[PDB]
């Protein structure tokens, strides 16, 4: 499903 | 007899959760305003607050010693797996026993029983979260027990979906031998009575009431209607 806002919080 | 690396780990996770947790709770002020009267009108506010809990939370995992060095899909499936039980675990900060509500200076960030009722859950799946802050309170826990039981809860090793447990675990083992060492020699009888068990034990109450929390989250957010007030990222973590 992805999870670029998570991902991006995690940078 | 806190080693040198232990005092490091706590120095870093009180430094973590300091710059992300307000206790002023300023921020609360750019949430859709609560309301107090579709039935559901705390929804909206909730659910900003739950959201804005859940970039904390992300903000406080990321500085957890060796988190950043395990996989992306490893760190995404602890953190949606432990997001709802970190948030009940730091709301304890603003919990009070006094009148059994979560207060956040004013009171209309103040939240009790009725108001979650406002944002869906039922009275009965509302009372065991509460029994759990009661609990929690009475451990009157060090700001440094505190952050290290958020940060063992993030990296446990059993969450399902998780690809090198035993990465996960080695970090968690040093969190762990961190809170026992901690404990035996900064908290003074009798408070320190079995406390790292009690802890211990507070996560895996933590699994029950994310099991029966995240079926209410399944079951309101299944209506489009409900799903509409939430917030793009708890959609995303949380489910959609
Ligand atoms: C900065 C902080 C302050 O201490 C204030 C905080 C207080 C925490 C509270 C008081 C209000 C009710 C809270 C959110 C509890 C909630 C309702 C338990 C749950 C659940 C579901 O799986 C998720 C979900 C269901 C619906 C729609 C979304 C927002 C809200 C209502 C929670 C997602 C858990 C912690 C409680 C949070 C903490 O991060």
């Amino acid at each position: 499903k992805n999870h670029p806002m998570l991902m991006n919080l995690l940078k | 007899k806190l080693s040198e690396e232990q005092q490091h780990i706590i120095a870093i996770l009180l430094d973590a959760h300091h710059k992300t947790y307000d206790p002023t709770y300023a921020d609360f002020r750019d949430f859709r305003p609560p309301v107090r009267m579709s039935p559901l009108s705390m929804l909206p506010h909730l659910a900003d607050l739950v959201s804005y809990s859940i970039q904390k939370v992300i903000g406080f995992a990321k500085m957890i010693p060796g988190f950043r060095d395990l996989t992306s899909d490893d760190q995404i499936v602890l953190l949606k797996s432990s997001a709802i039980e970190v948030i009940m675990l730091r709301s304890n900060q603003s919990f009070t026993m006094d009148d059994m509500s979560w207060d956040c200076g004013s009171q209309d960030y103040k939240y009790d029983v009725t108001d979650v009722s406002k944002a869906g859950h039922t009275l009965e799946l509302i009372e065991p979260l509460i029994k759990f802050q009661v609990g929690l309170k009475k451990l009157n826990l060090h700001e440094e027990e505190h952050v290290l039981l958020m940060a063992i809860c993030i990296v446990s090793p059993d969450r399902p979906g998780v690809q090198d447990a035993k990465l996960v675990e080695a970090i968690q083992d040093r969190l762990s031998n961190t809170l026992q060492t901690y404990i035996r020699c900064r908290h003074p009888p009798p408070g320190s009575h079995q406390l790292y068990a009690k802890m211990i034990q507070k996560l895996a109450d933590l699994r029950s009431l994310n099991e029966e929390h995240s079926k209410q989250y399944r079951s309101l957010s299944f209506q489009p209607e409900n799903s509409m007030k939430l917030t793009p990222l708890v959609l995303e973590v949380f489910g959609n």
